[PDB]
């Protein structure tokens, strides 16, 4: 999505588009192709894990979505091209909220893995934004 | 292979990583293993067993309706076919006129109530 | 698995990323993927295959929606000249309404031709534009039927929301 | 109020459709096989021959009835599935439903069904065009060759699973699996002697461009391994590789669809053949060039200028438009005009995805019902005078005069008053070519509204108006019920489907 | 899976019971069976005769009649000394064939390429990665031609 | 040909012959004086008296494919278990009956 | 499906088939009927089982023209190219670590 | 055959070629083989000139088995001869050879003109009357006729089952190399 919230609107919900730069779009185009080997592995982590403990009897079922962390590691770090950190953890502190809803929208509520990568997006979007 | 749960420790991760890596309650991990979120496979099951009958029924009455239609027309000629009728009882005229046009209107009223959606409860 | 044609040219390709130099005509398979065919051919490559869909039907709808604003128009005016006698049809018509035509000609609007020849950034304010107009009409239900689906229980919800609002805009003070 | 219901109906139907007219045809067969040692007609009352002739019609009606119903739903489907996207405005939420499989029969060819617009509109053309031409073939099928009416149950069945494929390489074989009954009907069917060479150019032309086609798709193929037009979407073709495929491609479909350089074999074909193949030749064959052509110009980033082949197709135009005035066979006149329309169908495939496509869609139904029409008249021309040259027939009016009220109307219909889909086909292609070239469009517009309309309009005037004084002993008589519904429902067909919904084209 | 016993007559049987369709072993591969005269001679084979090539011998012997009458049908303008000349030809070349056939067995059983009646101290562990054939073979006649399915 | 070690393998001098008995019984006896202790990278150095009889016995041919053999069997033994294995191939040999359909509007490319 | 089922019916409507091709009428020599199912039930009923074991043979023989390959690729590099830091080390790699014989 | 950090990962299987070219050679003799029997049923001294096609217009099953034997040496698409042709150009583009493919064309299309154009010559008047005579009738014979009718049934539908003579055929020339 690439609509902004319009200040001191006479109505609540007013908004206004905008154009990403060439630049933005090209990165995450190419990030997108180089690094969409590990989106394609959280989908299937994630249906994995609770394939195995879904049930809350299940030996491990305290750990859930845990191994499938470093693939969202990995992910990140490609998306960032390992210029911030080596976890999600280390994102600065632009786009942490849009992080904490792909973590609500990926997990939370076990959404179809299609409004996920909007977050994630987006979280590339305001990291590329802020710095250069 | 390397993804999986052993030699793996709530220790090592701090709180907030488990607090956003936790399962959902029970019944989000059952819709999403059932992949149940929207639509049930009992509704899946009986849209096709709907449609299956509504195939059937439409295909049956169709062929019906033609058959009858071709075989009480297609006796000869015009003064032959009306010397035909006018030979036929009663109730014989009635159902080579009727039954044809009944099959072919229900096909077609099957078909109408099929792309109508007249089941909807936000009415009022 | 991905394959590749064998190439003919011979020229230096500079790899200054990986620090490598390689030749057009002795690249395989993966090397002609990020060397030769690494181009875009979309609009929005940033887009995955489901937001490209929804973007390509907005782009769509939009075209349409201006074509439809350019027929609103030409009503108006077809309105005004049977409702105004010709004594002071053509002042009131210089008023607000040519310039509202000459805003919807040719290349603004795409009318009948085959193709609006429109770049990225135009195609992503186009569908900026049809989404705010679906964002306002989203928020008081306006889209039930015409343009959308929704269960009799998302139904109660929805009325339940616009609603609050309604509420809440109506006790605000004024502006 | 959309709901599951629909998208399963639509789908169903779909299925269900093609494993009806499968049995049929697979009864069919064992009752004629298994019925007599020779299986060929036995000349008598009690002839199987009779029951296969009523089930093939039988079932293409009945079918074709089917197929309304099914069109109908599958639009709905496609409307509402577009909705369900374009109202999707939530960042949370996306439309993710997965559907079910039917368990009454198997998936033909392990494929999942898939469906389009213009898909569709190629299988209705396919059983309206099929149902006249099997119509207009009763006499021609006689003793030792009363198989050939299974032809057309055959042609359905392949173009049905030509259209309901997302397989790029079952979509070839269905393409090239065309030619077969084709020949034979030619070559076993036709009266007349000439007919026998003529089919050897049907099929040496027809076969050059299904190798062009050939080699593009073993390029497509070859260069991705895969068979999914979805996988296209992340494969990219180099400047060279993809204006090798649009060049082959072009020129393979443009055999079929004949454009200007290659239309030898279609007039002789049309001279010579039977006048139910010849109906179907026009009307639905050529149109299969058209689908395919347009599915591997879509699924393709082309980066070439498209003027060498809008000139190819405009030089078609010209050169079938100036020829018009010297044909006094009325039979070459119609593959003319078929020839010429069909190539201003093929331009509006020369830019791509953009909106020109519609335009191409209904004027290719419009040619499809102008030419069966148009054939259906010469044949009832040629079974009355027992002659379709114009020094030899004319004065149709004031004896029979049905058939010159309908000379008269299917040249009105040709002219394209703006009633009809003709006139909207035109003014469609018209718009986008005056935007795209002025001149061109002024030229295109000359020489085909009016130099070949002159001469068609001379040719086809002559022999309805006139004296016939010659033969008086053996003048015919007017139509039966038979061809003057056909006439009535094709004009039916155009006035109508002037009607049809906006949604699409 | 289990083969024919050796040394008895239906020991030939087990020429027809395979692990792969393979003709020969690679240069180094091990046999199935551990080898008792890898450099055989001639008569290196015929000492090793025993039931199971004599089984072979009555096999061809038995097999052979009817061959040899269906050969014997294609016959015009002959006389009885002829015929039964010919006839006699047809059956002693099945006869040879079948003591070719012993040959083989014992040069293979003397190789360890067929069972022999020794096993190998260290089994050659095998992953099956590719499995088309188990339970096709299971639940068929064919379970009875596999070895090691 | 010319780059296979199988057909290489294949080529001897006229007048030579392999004793296949010998051979095996040498390279069995070495091959379970290794495998007993287990190294990601065979070191015969460590086996040498067997190592020495499986040079003397056994031709350069053999003894490269039984290398190659014995590399590949490590590789595989690292890899895979009999019971993943068979519950693998019984799940693909089940999802055959089935067919394949395309993922539309697909997220990760 | 089942196989054996599938050469029955195979067999059946062979018979049939060659009864119109030479003009004689089905029901003649009908003891064929049986004997054409039971051919050629056995015979694709084998032909199964043939098909599924070569696949597996031949994934096994993919394995070792897996190595050929690589090795094939080493040996046919221009000359110059083996030392070249592009395959130095895998080149390296066949020549000193699978030395192991 | 790329390499990453000194592995090497192939998607080519280096022996299709040697397939495709059995499967050409097997194809071609087994559709040679069936116009030949077609031939066999007959009496054999009737076909000597080009035009004497017309001699194999006698009954339906002579006539068309040798039109559809005809159409499949042309390479046809629906018949056996076909499929052979198009694995080939298929193997050409892949190992990327557009000017082989330019020649293969060419040859197929001469080729296939100088095939059909025999479908010509079948015309004939009357029924030819090419059978031979035994016990004063026609002698027909059963068994060459069930061989015709096994190669039409594998002519006509032999592309549905061609996958499995391609495995076999692949399993066969990957012992070339190993
Ligand atoms: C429980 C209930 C469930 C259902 C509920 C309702 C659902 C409804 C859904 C919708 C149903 C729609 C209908 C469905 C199809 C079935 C209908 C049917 O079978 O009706 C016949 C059937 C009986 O028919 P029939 O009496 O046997 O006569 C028909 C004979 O087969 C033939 O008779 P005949 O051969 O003895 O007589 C011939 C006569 C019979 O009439 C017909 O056959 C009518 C059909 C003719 C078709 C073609 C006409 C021309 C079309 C032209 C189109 C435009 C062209 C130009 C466009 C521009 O034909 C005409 O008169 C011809 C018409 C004149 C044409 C003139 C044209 C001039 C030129 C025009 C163009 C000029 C410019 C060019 O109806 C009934 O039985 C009714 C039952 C009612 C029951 C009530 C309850 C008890
Ligand atoms: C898909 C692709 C893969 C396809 C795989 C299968 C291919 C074969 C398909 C046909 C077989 C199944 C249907 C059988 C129909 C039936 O009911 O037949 C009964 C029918 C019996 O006739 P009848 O009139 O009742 O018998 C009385 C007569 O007086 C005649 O009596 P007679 O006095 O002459 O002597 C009696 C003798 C008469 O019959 C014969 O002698 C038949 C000889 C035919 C040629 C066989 C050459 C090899 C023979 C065996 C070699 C030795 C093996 C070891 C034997 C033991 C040694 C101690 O036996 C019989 O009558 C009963 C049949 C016993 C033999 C059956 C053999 C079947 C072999 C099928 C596979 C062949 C190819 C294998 C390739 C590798 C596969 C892994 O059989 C025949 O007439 C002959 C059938 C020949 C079948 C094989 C060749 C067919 C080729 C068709 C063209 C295919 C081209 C395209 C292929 C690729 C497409 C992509
Ligand atoms: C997928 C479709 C591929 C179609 C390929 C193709 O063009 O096949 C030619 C083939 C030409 O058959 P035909 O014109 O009946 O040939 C007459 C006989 O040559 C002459 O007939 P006849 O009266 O002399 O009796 C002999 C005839 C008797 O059998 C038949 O007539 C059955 C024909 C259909 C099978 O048997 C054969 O010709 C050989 C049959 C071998 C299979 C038997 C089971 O066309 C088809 O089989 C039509 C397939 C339609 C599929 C629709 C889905
Ligand atoms: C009915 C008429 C039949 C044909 C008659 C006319 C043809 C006669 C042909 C030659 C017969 C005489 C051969 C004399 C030499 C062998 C004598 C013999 O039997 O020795 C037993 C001995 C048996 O002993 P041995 O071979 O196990 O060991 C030798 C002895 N020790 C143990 C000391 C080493 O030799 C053989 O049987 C050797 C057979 C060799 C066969 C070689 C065939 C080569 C074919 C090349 C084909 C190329 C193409
Ligand atoms: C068992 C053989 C089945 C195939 C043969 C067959 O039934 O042919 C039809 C034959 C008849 O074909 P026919 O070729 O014998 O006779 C010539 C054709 N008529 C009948 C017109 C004279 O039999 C039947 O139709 C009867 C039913 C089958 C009876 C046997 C069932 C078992
Ligand atoms: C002249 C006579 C009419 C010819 C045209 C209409 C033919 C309709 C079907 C008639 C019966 C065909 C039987 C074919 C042989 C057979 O056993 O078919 C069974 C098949 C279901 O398959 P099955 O064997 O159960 O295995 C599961 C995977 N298919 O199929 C079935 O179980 C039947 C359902 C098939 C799918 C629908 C086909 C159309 C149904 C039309 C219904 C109304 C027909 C009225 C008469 C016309
Ligand atoms: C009622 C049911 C009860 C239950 C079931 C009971 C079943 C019992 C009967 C079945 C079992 C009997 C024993 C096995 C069958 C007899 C042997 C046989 O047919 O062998 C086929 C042959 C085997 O060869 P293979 O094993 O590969 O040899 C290599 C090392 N052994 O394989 C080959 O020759 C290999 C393939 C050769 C090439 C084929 C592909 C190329 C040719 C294709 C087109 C052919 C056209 C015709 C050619 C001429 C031949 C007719
Ligand atoms: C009939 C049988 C046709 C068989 C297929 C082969 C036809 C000839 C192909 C020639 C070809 O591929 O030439 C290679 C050449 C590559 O051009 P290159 O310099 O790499 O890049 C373009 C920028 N100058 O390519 C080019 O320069 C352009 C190739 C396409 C030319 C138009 C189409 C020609 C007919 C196909």
């Amino acid at each position: 999505m690439f609509l902004n919230p319009v200040k001191d609107s006479e109505f609540d919900d007013e908004v206004k588009g905008f154009v990403p730069s060439e630049g933005e779009v090209r990165f995450v185009a190419n990030k997108n192709k180089e690094c969409g080997y590990y989106l394609q592995g959280i989908e299937q982590c994630r249906r994995k894990m609770v394939q195995l403990a879904g049930d809350s009897s299940s030996q491990f079922h305290s750990l859930g979505f845990l191994p499938c962390k470093r693939l969202v590691d990995a992910h990140y770090r490609c998306m960032t091209d390992d210029k911030f950190g080596s976890t999600i953890e280390e994102v600065p502190e632009i786009g942490l909220d849009s992080a904490q809803k792909f973590f609500d929208c990926t997990f939370q509520q076990l959404k179809p893995m299609q409004s996920c990568r909007r977050f994630f997006d987006q979280v590339v979007r305001d990291v590329y934004r802020a710095n250069g | 292979m390397n993804i999986a749960w052993k030699e793996l420790e709530n220790d090592a991760f701090k709180a907030k990583d488990i607090a956003k890596f936790s399962f959902s309650n029970a019944s989000n991990l059952a819709n999403f293993v059932a992949e149940s979120q929207a639509l049930a496979t009992n509704h899946f099951n009986t849209a096709l067993n709907n449609g299956f009958n509504v195939f059937f029924a439409v295909a049956g009455l169709l062929v019906v309706g033609v058959l009858v239609y071709i075989f009480f027309n297609s006796v000869g000629g015009m003064i032959i076919r009306s010397r035909i009728k006018a030979a036929q009882p009663n109730p014989n005229q009635v159902k080579v006129l009727v039954m044809p046009f009944v099959a072919l209107g229900v096909s077609l009223v099957i078909s109408r109530a099929g792309i109508n959606g007249d089941d909807f409860g936000y009415k009022g | 698995a991905f394959g590749g044609f064998r190439q003919t040219d011979n020229s230096l390709i500079i790899d200054d990323r990986r620090k490598i130099i390689l030749n057009t005509r002795s690249l395989n398979d993966f090397q002609q993927k990020i060397y030769l065919r690494n181009f875009f051919t979309n609009y929005r490559p940033d887009l995955s295959s489901y937001d490209y869909f929804a973007f390509k039907e907005k782009l769509r709808i939009g075209e349409l929606f201006l074509n439809e604003y350019r027929k609103r128009i030409n009503n108006e005016v077809r309105r005004a000249a049977i409702l105004t006698p010709t004594s002071s049809l053509r002042e009131k018509m210089n008023h607000k309404i040519a310039d509202q035509i000459l805003d919807l000609s040719s290349p603004h609007v795409r009318g009948a031709h085959f193709q609006a020849v429109r770049s990225w950034t135009d195609a992503s304010k186009i569908v900026n534009y049809v989404e705010e107009k679906q964002t306002k009409i989203n928020k008081y239900g306006l889209q039930f039927p015409l343009l959308g689906n929704m269960t009799e229980e998302q139904c109660a919800s929805k009325e339940d929301e616009v609603y609050q609002r309604l509420l809440k805009e109506m006790q605000k003070p004024p502006k | 109020m959309f709901n599951l219901n629909t998208i399963y109906l639509s789908r169903i139907f779909i299925e269900f459709n093609f494993y009806f007219l499968f049995f049929l045809f697979l009864i069919s067969s064992i009752i004629f096989y298994f019925s007599k040692i020779i299986s060929i007609q036995n000349l008598n009352q009690n002839s199987v021959f009779n029951f296969l002739k009523l089930a093939n019609i039988f079932g293409i009606l009945i079918s074709f009835f089917i197929h309304i119903i099914s069109f109908w739903f599958y639009c709905i489907y496609s409307y509402n599935l577009s909705l369900n996207i374009f109202s999707d405005i939530n960042l949370y939420n996306s439309n993710s439903i997965e559907l079910l499989n039917n368990s009454l029969l198997p998936n033909y060819f392990k494929s999942n069904i898939t469906i389009d617009f213009f898909g569709l509109i190629l299988l209705t053309l396919a059983y309206i065009v099929g149902f006249v031409s099997i119509l207009a073939l009763d006499t021609r099928l006689y003793w030792k060759n009363i198989k050939y009416i299974f032809s057309f149950t055959i042609f359905l069945l392949i173009v049905y699973v030509y259209v309901t494929v997302s397989n790029i390489l079952l979509f070839f074989m269905c393409y090239e699996l065309l030619l077969i009954p084709s020949f034979l009907i030619v070559y076993f069917v036709s009266p007349s002697r000439r007919a026998i060479q003529a089919s050897l150019y049907f099929v040496i032309w027809t076969q050059l461009g299904s190798l062009l086609v050939l080699i593009a798709i073993s390029y497509i193929i070859s260069i991705t391994n895969t068979y999914e037009f979805n996988d296209l979407k992340y494969f990219n073709f180099t400047n060279s590789e993809s204006t090798i495929i649009i060049f082959l491609i072009f020129l393979g479909f443009g055999f079929k669809a004949p454009i200007w350089p290659f239309h030898y074999w279609l007039t002789k074909t049309h001279v010579e053949a039977p006048s139910g193949f010849s109906i179907y030749l026009s009307g639905f064959l050529v149109k299969t060039a058209l689908y395919g052509f347009y599915k591997f110009n879509t699924s393709i980033f082309i980066d070439i200028d498209s003027s060498i082949f809008i000139a190819i197709c405009i030089m078609g135009v010209v050169d079938s438009s100036l020829k018009m005035w010297g044909q006094t066979d009325l039979k070459k006149l119609v593959a003319y005009g078929t020839i010429q329309e069909m190539n201003i169908i093929y331009l509006a495939f020369c830019w791509g995805d953009s909106c020109a496509i519609l335009g191409g869609i209904l004027f290719s139904a419009t040619h499809a019902f102008l030419s069966a029409l148009m054939f259906f008249l010469v044949d009832c021309i040629y079974r009355r005078y027992h002659t379709r040259s114009l020094v030899e027939v004319n004065g149709i009016l004031h004896i029979t005069p049905n058939l010159g009220l309908s000379i008269l109307f299917m040249l009105v219909f040709f002219s394209g008053i703006p009633g009809t889909i003709k006139f909207i086909s035109e003014f469609y292609i018209f718009s986008g070519l005056l935007e795209a070239s002025p001149f061109i469009c002024f030229i295109l517009m000359l020489v085909a509204n009016v130099l070949g309309l002159i001469g068609f309009s001379k040719s086809w005037f002559n022999a309805t108006f006139g004296m016939p004084k010659k033969n008086t002993k053996y003048l015919p008589m007017d139509l039966s019920f038979k061809e003057s519904y056909i006439i009535l429902y094709c004009f039916f067909f155009l006035f109508i489907f002037s009607y049809f919904s906006s949604i699409f084209f | 899976s289990q083969t024919f016993a050796h040394d008895s007559f239906l020991g030939g049987l087990n020429l027809f019971k395979r692990r792969d369709p393979r003709f020969v072993l690679d240069q180094g591969e091990r046999p199935p069976y551990p080898i008792i005269n890898s450099n055989s001679s001639f008569v290196d084979v015929l000492s090793n005769f025993n039931k199971a090539d004599f089984g072979l011998v009555l096999f061809s012997a038995a097999i052979g009649f009817p061959l040899s009458r269906w050969v014997l049908k294609g016959l015009t303008f002959s006389s009885l000394n002829y015929r039964r000349g010919l006839f006699s030809s047809v059956y002693g070349g099945v006869i040879l064939w079948g003591l070719v056939l012993g040959f083989n067995n014992s040069y293979y059983r003397l190789n360890g390429f067929v069972d022999n009646g020794l096993v190998w101290k260290r089994k050659e562990r095998k992953l099956n990665k590719y499995d088309f054939t188990s339970e096709f073979e299971d639940n068929s006649f064919f379970k009875k031609l596999r070895i090691r399915d | 040909m010319e780059f296979s070690n199988a057909l290489l393998s294949q080529t001897k001098l006229p007048g030579q012959q392999y004793d296949y008995k010998r051979c095996f019984q040498a390279s069995n006896t070495h091959f379970e004086c290794l495998d007993s202790i287990r190294d990601a990278y065979d070191n015969h150095h460590k086996c040498p008296q067997t190592y020495q009889a499986w040079q003397s016995s056994c031709d350069v041919g053999i003894r490269r494919y039984q290398m190659d053999n014995r590399e590949q069997q490590k590789k595989d033994q690292l890899l895979y278990s009999k019971e993943q294995l068979k519950n693998y191939n019984a799940a693909k040999n089940k999802e055959a009956y089935g067919i394949t359909a395309p993922k539309n509007l697909s997220f990760a490319f | 499906s089942s196989m054996l089922i599938w050469g029955a019916c195979f067999g059946l409507f062979t018979r049939a088939a060659a009864c119109k091709a030479s003009m004689i009428p089905l029901t003649t020599s009908p003891w064929k009927y049986p004997k054409y199912m039971i051919v050629s039930a056995v015979t694709f009923y084998y032909f199964d089982w043939y098909r599924r074991m070569a696949l597996e043979q031949l994934c096994y023989n993919e394995e070792k023209l897996e190595r050929y390959q690589i090795r094939a690729k080493l040996q046919s590099l221009k000359i110059g190219e083996e030392l070249s830091d592009a395959y130095r080390e895998s080149f390296f790699e066949h020549a000193v670590q699978k030395n192991n014989i | 055959m790329s390499i990453f950090s000194n592995i090497w990962i192939n998607n080519d299987l280096n022996s299709y070629g040697l397939s495709i070219l059995l499967l050409n050679i097997i194809n071609y003799l087994i559709v040679f083989m069936l116009i030949l029997s077609v031939i066999l049923l007959t009496n054999l001294s009737k076909f000597k000139s080009l035009n004497q096609f017309k001699e194999f217009n006698s009954y339906n099953f002579i006539l068309y088995s040798l039109i559809f034997s005809l159409l499949s040496m042309a390479g046809i698409p629906p018949l056996l001869g076909f499929t052979g042709k198009f694995l080939a150009i298929l193997y050409s583009s892949f190992k990327s050879q557009y000017l082989l493919i330019l020649f293969m064309t060419i040859l197929n299309i001469f080729g296939m003109y100088f095939y059909i154009q025999n479908l010509r010559f079948v015309v004939k008047k009357n029924k030819s009357s090419i059978l031979n005579y035994k016990n004063y009738y026609v002698n027909i014979n059963y068994s060459i006729t069930l061989n015709i009718i096994l190669l039409n049934f594998f002519n006509f539908f032999g592309i549905l089952f061609l996958s499995d003579l391609i495995i076999i055929l692949n399993y066969i020339s990957s012992y070339i190399y190993i």
